[PDB]
RNA sequence: AAGGGCACCACCAGGAGUGGAGCCUGCGGCUUAAUUUGAAACUCACCAGGUCCACACAAUAAGAUUGACAGAUUGAGAGCUUUCUUGAUUUGUGG
RNA sequence: GUUCUGGGCGCACGCGCGCUACACU
RNA sequence: AUUAUUGCUCUUCAACGAGGAAUUCCUAGUAAGCGCAAGUCAUCAGCUUGCGUUGAUUACGUCCCUGCCCUGUAC
C-alpha cells in the first residue's frame, strides 16, 4: 500500500489539515505557520461541492493558485491548472501529497535548436 | 497587336504603426494570424511619405508584426505593402 | 488611534473600500475628525471615492483640502497634469455649483494650472441661475478663464458686460459680441 | 565602406547556399563555409586560395577549395571535431606514428608548418585546416621550428593519451628529425 | 588647392596577466505566446485572458437620473436578488 | 483609455570584461 | 520562494599537469598580494567607488612599430 512518512493511507483522509501539517517539512510548516491566506477557502468551498455532486469522476475544476500546497482533503479531485496560457488538466493522485500545483504545468517550451 | 503587353492587377495592403523604438516599429491590423505574417515575410515596406522597409518577424498571437525603416516613422504615416496579380484579356463577338 | 484605519489608505483602490473609512461621514465631528485619517496619504483612487462618497458645508471639504490635493497633484505632477482618477474626481465634483464656484471658483482666482482647470469646467452643464453669479465673480490673464464660462450661450451680465467693455483677451470680448 | 557589401557582387552572381554565420574573427570572418577575408591588400586571399589549391592538387589531407575572388573563398565543410577534445581514440599507436610521417612530407616538399598544434588539426582521420605563417625549409630557423613540432605532438601524447616504414614503437625508429614548393610561393626564404 | 617634435590607450628592458578548464555575466544569434527597450508582485515599457468608461435636429422625463444595508456570479467582481433614497439629464442622425 | 490574475525578462553556437584552481614558496 | 533569495549539516567528487595563433595595464609606498566600508536594497553580487595592510623586478632611452602635431618634379 501507500504510506506517507509511516502514516498509512487509510489513516490519510481522516486526517485534518492541521494534523497534516506537522508531519511536513520546513517549508510547509513556515507557510502555515505564517498564516495561509483566505484564497484557497473559496477554492475548497467549490472543490467539495464538485466532488459531492460527482456521480462517479468529479469533471474539472479550474484556477489560477500555482502557489497552493497540495493537502489531502483534496485527494481524487481533477484539477485544471492554467500555465500563464492554457489549463491543463490534472488528477491529485496520492503520491502528490505537499507539492505545490505549479509543479504540473510547464510554463515554457521545450527549445531545440532546430 | 502586342501579346507582350502584359497588364498586373497591383494590390495595396494597409496597417497602422502605433508603438516605436529607437531601431523597431511594430505595426496592428494589417493581418490577424501569425501564420500570415510568416508567408508574405518577405515582400518589402514602403511608407506613403516614401520610406521602404522590412518585416522583422512575427509578435504574439494576433498577428502583429515589427518592423524596420530607412528613417523615423510616426503614427502620422501609414505602412504599406504591394502585391501584383496576373490579368488576360476576355473574348469578344459581333454586334448588330 | 485611527491609523488603524488610516495605514490602509495608500492602496484602497484596489477593490471594495474599508467601511472604517466609508462610516467615517457619518459622523458630525468627522469634518475635524477626517484629518486624523491623514488624508493627503490617500492615493488618488480613495481621493476619488472619498470625492463620490463626500457628496453647503460639503465645501468645507472640497475647498478645504481637495482643491489643494488638486493644485498639489499638477504642481506635484512631473508632467504639469492632473492625474486621471483626480481628474475624474473633479469632474465628478460640482455636483452643487455653489460649492465649485464657492470652494473651487474664487479660491483658484500659473497659467497653465488655469488652462486645465477650465479643460474640466467645460465638460459639464450648469444651471444660468449660478452662471449668472459665476459671471459677476469673474467680472471681478488669470481671470481670462471667464471667455470659457461665458462659452455656454440677465440685467446684470449685460451691465458685466459694459463695465467690462491677448488674442483670447480680444477672442473673448468679441465672443461677448454673439449675444 | 559599403563595399563590405557590394564586393558580394562577383561571388553572389558567379557562384547556391545561403550559408550561416560559424565565428568572428579578427583577421577574418567565417560562414559549404565560406571565408572572407580582413579595403584592397585583402585581394591576401588569392595568396592563400592558390597556396591550398596547390597542395590539394597535391595528395596531402587539406579541404578541396572550389571558388575566390574579390576577397571571397569557399570550402568543403569539416565532418569532424577538434583534436584538442580528444581523449579515446580506437588506434592510438597507428594515429601518433602517421602523424609524425605527415610532417617528413612537407619537408619533402621543402615547407614546414609554425604551429602544427591541436588548435589547428580536426578528426587517415584526420584533416589540416590551416597554414598560417609557414616558411620553407630554407629557412635559418627551419630547424629550430622543426623540432618544436615534433616535441609538441609528443608531449600531447604523452600527457594526455599517455602513450610514448613508420615511427615510434613498433617501428625501427623512434620519431623523426629534421636532418633525417617554397621556391613557387616563397613564404619566406626564397 | 620630405624632414622635425611627442606618447607605456607607442616601443625597448621587464613584471603581472588574457587567450587553454569550470562557473558568473554583457552582446550577437537561436527558441518562444512574450523571452520588452543589483526584474519573484510593482517597477513593467512584453504575453494570455477579464471587467469598466462637442454642438444642432427627432424621441423621452418631475421622476431624466443619483446613492446605500444583507446576500450573488467568473479563470479575474464589485450598491444582480432584495427596497429604500435623491431631484433636472437620457436614446437616435449629421466635430 | 482604466484596472485585475497568471506568465516572461529560456540556449546547437560566436565574441568580450571577470571569479576559482592545476598544489609543498 | 515550484522553473527555487540567502544561510546551516551530511553525502556525491567532474574538467583542470601552468595553457597555440593573437593581446591588456604599468616607472615608487606605484605594480601585485589581502581584506574592509559605502552604493543599490523587504531579501539577494563573483559588480562599482573609496580605504588600509604586506610590498618587488626592470628603464630614466628611442622613433623601430602604432598613432598624433608642425614646415610639389614618377606619381
Amino acid at each position: 500500500t501507500h504510506s506517507y512518512r509511516g502514516v498509512d493511507l487509510e489513516k490519510l483522509l481522516e486526517m485534518s489539515t492541521e494534523d497534516f501539517v506537522k508531519l511536513a517539512p520546513a517549508r510547509v510548516r513556515r507557510r502555515f505557520a505564517r498564516g495561509m491566506t483566505s484564497k484557497p477557502a473559496g477554492f475548497m468551498k467549490k472543490l467539495r461541492a464538485a466532488k459531492l455532486a460527482a456521480p462517479e469522476k468529479p469533471a474539472p475544476v479550474r484556477t489560477h493558485m500555482r502557489n497552493m500546497i497540495i493537502v489531502p482533503e483534496m485527494i481524487g479531485s481533477v484539477v485544471g491548472i492554467y500555465n500563464g496560457k492554457a489549463f491543463n488538466q490534472v488528477e491529485i493522485r496520492p503520491e502528490m501529497l505537499g507539492h505545490y500545483l505549479g509543479e504540473f504545468s510547464i510554463t515554457y517550451t521545450p527549445v531545440r535548436h532546430g | 497587336a502586342d501579346h507582350s503587353r502584359i497588364l498586373a492587377k497591383r494590390a495595396i495592403l494597409t496597417g497602422h504603426p502605433f508603438r516605436f523604438h529607437k531601431t523597431v516599429v511594430t505595426v496592428r491590423y494589417m493581418f490577424f494570424r501569425p501564420e500570415d505574417v510568416e508567408w508574405f515575410k518577405s515582400i518589402p515596406l514602403f511608407t506613403k511619405s516614401g520610406r521602404s522597409g522590412f518585416i522583422k518577424e512575427s509578435l504574439g498571437t494576433h498577428g502583429y508584426f515589427k518592423a524596420t525603416f530607412d528613417g523615423k516613422l510616426s503614427a502620422q504615416d501609414v505602412v504599406a505593402m504591394s502585391l501584383y496579380k496576373r490579368m488576360w484579356p476576355m473574348p469578344s463577338l459581333p454586334w448588330n | 488611534a485611527y491609523t488603524t484605519v488610516g495605514s490602509i489608505l495608500k492602496t484602497w483602490t484596489h477593490g471594495k473600500l474599508p467601511k472604517l473609512f466609508k462610516v467615517i461621514p457619518s459622523l458630525r465631528n468627522w469634518q475635524d475628525v477626517i484629518y486624523v485619517t491623514n488624508p493627503e496619504e490617500w492615493s488618488p483612487h480613495v481621493v476619488y471615492e472619498a470625492t463620490k462618497l463626500f457628496v453647503k458645508e460639503s465645501q468645507k471639504f472640497i475647498n478645504l483640502i481637495l482643491l489643494e490635493r488638486f493644485r498639489d497633484n499638477i504642481e506635484t505632477s512631473e508632467d504639469h497634469s492632473l492625474n486621471y482618477h483626480i481628474y475624474r474626481a473633479v469632474k465628478k465634483s460640482l455636483y452643487k455649483p455653489s460649492a465649485f464656484f464657492k470652494g473651487f471658483l474664487f479660491p483658484l482666482v500659473n497659467v497653465r494650472e488655469a488652462t486645465i482647470a477650465g479643460s474640466v469646467l467645460a465638460k459639464v452643464s450648469v444651471p444660468a441661475l449660478h452662471s449668472s453669479a459665476a459671471l459677476s465673480y469673474l467680472l471681478r490673464p488669470t481671470t481670462v478663464f471667464i471667455k470659457i464660462l461665458l462659452d455656454k450661450k440677465p440685467y446684470q451680465t449685460v451691465d458685466d458686460c459694459v463695465y467690462y467693455f491677448p488674442v483670447i483677451w480680444h477672442k473673448a470680448f468679441l465672443t461677448f459680441a454673439q449675444r | 565602406n559599403g563595399i563590405d557589401y557590394l564586393a558580394l557582387k562577383t561571388m553572389l552572381n558567379r557562384d547556391y547556399s545561403v550559408g550561416n554565420t560559424i565565428g568572428v574573427g579578427k583577421e577574418s570572418d567565417i560562414y559549404r563555409v565560406m571565408k572572407i577575408h580582413r579595403m584592397h591588400l585583402s585581394r591576401a586571399a588569392n595568396k592563400e586560395y592558390q597556396f591550398m589549391s596547390m597542395l590539394y592538387s597535391k595528395g596531402f589531407k587539406v579541404p578541396e577549395p572550389f571558388d575566390n575572388s574579390r576577397h571571397i573563398v569557399v570550402m568543403e565543410l569539416i565532418e569532424g571535431y577538434p583534436m584538442r577534445r580528444l581523449r579515446k581514440h580506437k588506434n592510438i599507436p597507428k594515429l601518433y606514428s602517421d602523424l609524425m610521417c605527415f610532417i617528413v612530407d612537407l619537408a619533402n616538399s621543402g615547407l614546414i608548418h609554425c604551429d602544427f598544434n591541436e588548435f589547428n588539426i580536426m578528426i587517415c582521420g584526420f584533416v589540416v585546416i590551416d597554414f598560417p605563417q609557414c616558411i620553407s625549409i630554407q629557412h635559418q630557423d627551419a630547424d629550430y621550428y622543426f623540432q618544436r613540432d615534433v616535441d609538441c605532438i609528443r608531449r600531447f601524447f604523452k600527457k594526455k593519451l599517455k602513450y610514448e616504414e613508420g615511427f615510434g614503437d613498433g617501428y625501427k625508429y623512434a620519431y623523426p628529425d629534421f636532418k633525417r614548393l617554397d621556391e613557387l610561393v616563397q613564404a619566406s626564404g626564397f
